[PDB]
């Protein structure tokens, strides 16, 4: 219903909890919370099995409003990320840039996330061995280059009709929303240790490096009982991916 | 009558759907045979985007018209 089920697992030696997800539950929510629990900066009674929406929100109320600034610029974003906390739980609109994976156009919905110190992060990105592909796509957003796909077909100018079929095949070969430059982009520039949360195909992850590899937190409500099932291979693009215990270890 | 739904992966999907029916009806037709839910849905046709309240006759979409579907990046 409306109810979410908390997981307890080993974390940096330490009992921790997670919450698992419904099937398209509030997956920004849930990416969000689930990086202050393994942060320990929201807490949780030892026998806590179950939480709502509400609570979340309360809690994650705690961190947002108890945050302190390096004047007016700051306040003015806190704002925006209270206006935005029930989109949280329904469906937040984010809108990629192709040139980098923290390249997003930067919307309200994004700013509870530099609050709370989270980066945000996707991998799709465009090719850069591929200079006409990267020059069709250019500096425009998801939103941009479907708008202008649209132009390009109704030009007869060469020029703009080329750009067009090209933006199209990019976003048709790379539908999955996720890419090896980017896969490989997202390796080199996450941070380790560091909890951030990846969008992709219409979900937000929690997701973490961890020597030099990049995995996602399990939520999958199926594996609440196996405490040894905590982490996934972030594996591209398709494929069988392995799972790992609280401790990055096969499990 | 028939129509098709080009997806952006390049599959094309046909559609049996009737003039009088409705932009919020053929989303949910689409999700019922591609699981893509029908929020995650806006429809282009001839340079346009199709919205819910109307029908395919407002838009004079007839047969074999190929309708192109985009999806909005909600997660
Ligand atoms: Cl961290």
């Amino acid at each position: 219903p409306d109810f979410y089920c908390v997981k307890w697992i080993p974390w940096k030696g330490e009992q921790t909890p997670i919450i698992t997800q419904s099937t398209n539950g509030p997956c920004p929510l849930l990416a969000i919370m689930n990086i202050l629990f393994l942060q320990w900066k929201v807490k949780l009674p030892p026998q806590k099995e179950v939480i709502t929406s509400d609570e979340l929100m309360a809690h994650l109320g705690n961190c947002l409003l108890s945050i302190k600034p390096q004047q007016l610029n700051f306040q003015q974003n806190v704002d925006d990320a209270m206006t935005v906390l029930p989109k949280l739980a329904t469906g937040l609109d984010v809108n990629v840039r192709f040139t980098g994976v923290s390249d997003f156009e930067y919307t309200p919905e994004c700013s509870v996330f530099d609050l709370l110190g989270i980066p945000l992060y996707h991998g799709w990105l465009v090719d850069p061995q591929s200079p006409e592909a990267v020059r069709a796509v250019g500096k425009l957003s998801y939103n941009q280059l479907v708008e202008r796909i649209i132009t390009c077909k109704h030009s007869s100018d060469t020029n703009l009709v080329t750009e067009g079929l090209i933006a199209e095949q990019f976003l048709e070969t790379t539908a999955a929303q996720l890419t090896y430059h980017g896969l490989c982009e997202l390796t080199a520039a996450a941070k380790e240790g560091e909890l951030s949360v990846f969008f992709r195909n219409n979900h937000f992850s929690t997701m973490t490096k961890h020597k030099s590899h990049l995995y996602l937190l399990v939520t999958d409500q199926g594996f609440l009982q196996e405490e040894q099932v905590v982490w996934e291979s972030l594996h591209n693009v398709d494929g069988d991916s392995c799972f790992c215990d609280s401790d990055f270890h096969l499990s | 009558m028939q129509i098709f739904v080009k997806t952006l992966t390049g599959k094309t999907i046909t559609l049996e759907v009737e003039p009088s029916d409705t932009i919020e009806n053929v989303k949910a037709k689409i999700q019922d045979k591609e699981g893509i839910p029908p929020d995650q849905q806006r429809l282009i046709f001839a340079g346009k985007q199709l919205e819910d309240g109307r029908t395919l006759s407002d838009y004079n979409i007839q047969k074999e018209s190929t309708l192109h579907l985009v999806l909005r990046l909600r997660g």
